[PDB]
């Protein structure tokens, strides 16, 4: 169930969301990401409902998609295993306070610790769906 | 005055919410910090209202002016009443 280049999958998806959308630029998808990790890490015990907490999840995710896609992430192609919840929270903060790469990272390497990978991943492409269509 | 909001504010904001949670038994210092966490909150709300991330609408459906306007003080809230 934990992933194998699925990148071509969701990296397309956004990449065709993001299209409709005029006004798109880094600085909002980076803020809106940062909002979303502490709306996922709020659905937790440091808890809440497991339905509810993959949607924020899901929801970081579509951020961390668009800003390697904003950077174009050249063909770049890690797995990381975390022992805590705040192992999580060291990470963001120096990748945030002291800073692409990692932005996408993180959400993923969630998914494989914290959940199942292929199970973040039907979340994300149920709501790009609702949201495409609403746009 | 600066109208949009910066990454750097709205990452103290979310902060300042944690260490909150975390104040742990006469520590009545926390209430202040509720009242100072409501009022920035409003103000972060009412900047987003004016000048909107746009792509977080987009991918969420709602507007972010709401989330701080209305859904985090409405936490604040809850904490607040869980006192005694």
């Amino acid at each position: 169930t934990l992933t194998i280049d699925q990148l071509q999958e969701l990296l397309q998806i956004q990449k065709e969301f993001d299209d409709r959308i005029p006004t798109l630029n880094l600085r909002d998808s980076k803020i809106a990401y940062v909002v979303e990790f502490f709306e996922w890490f709020n659905t937790l015990e440091t808890g809440k409902p497991l339905d509810v907490q993959l949607d924020e999840l899901a929801d970081m995710l579509a951020f961390g998609l668009s800003i390697a896609n904003q950077s174009g992430v050249s063909l770049k192609t890690l797995g990381k295993v975390y022992f805590n919840t705040s192992s999580i929270m060291k990470d963001f903060m120096e990748d945030f306070v002291y800073f692409e790469e990692d932005s996408l990272s993180l959400p993923l390497n969630i998914a494989y610790n914290l959940y199942s990978i292929d199970q973040l991943i039907d979340a994300y492409k149920k709501k790009m769906k609702r949201n495409h269509e609403r746009q | 005055k600066k109208r949009e909001v910066t990454i750097e504010e709205i990452g103290e904001f979310h902060e300042k919410y944690l260490k909150l949670l975390f104040t742990n038994n006469d520590r009545k210092k926390a209430l202040a910090e509720i009242e100072k966490l409501k009022e920035e909150s409003i103000y972060l709300g009412e900047k987003l209202r004016l000048v909107p991330n746009h792509h977080y609408d987009a991918i969420k459906g709602k507007p972010m002016y709401k989330l701080y306007l209305y859904e985090y003080p409405d936490r604040l809230e809850h904490q607040k009443k869980i006192i005694l």
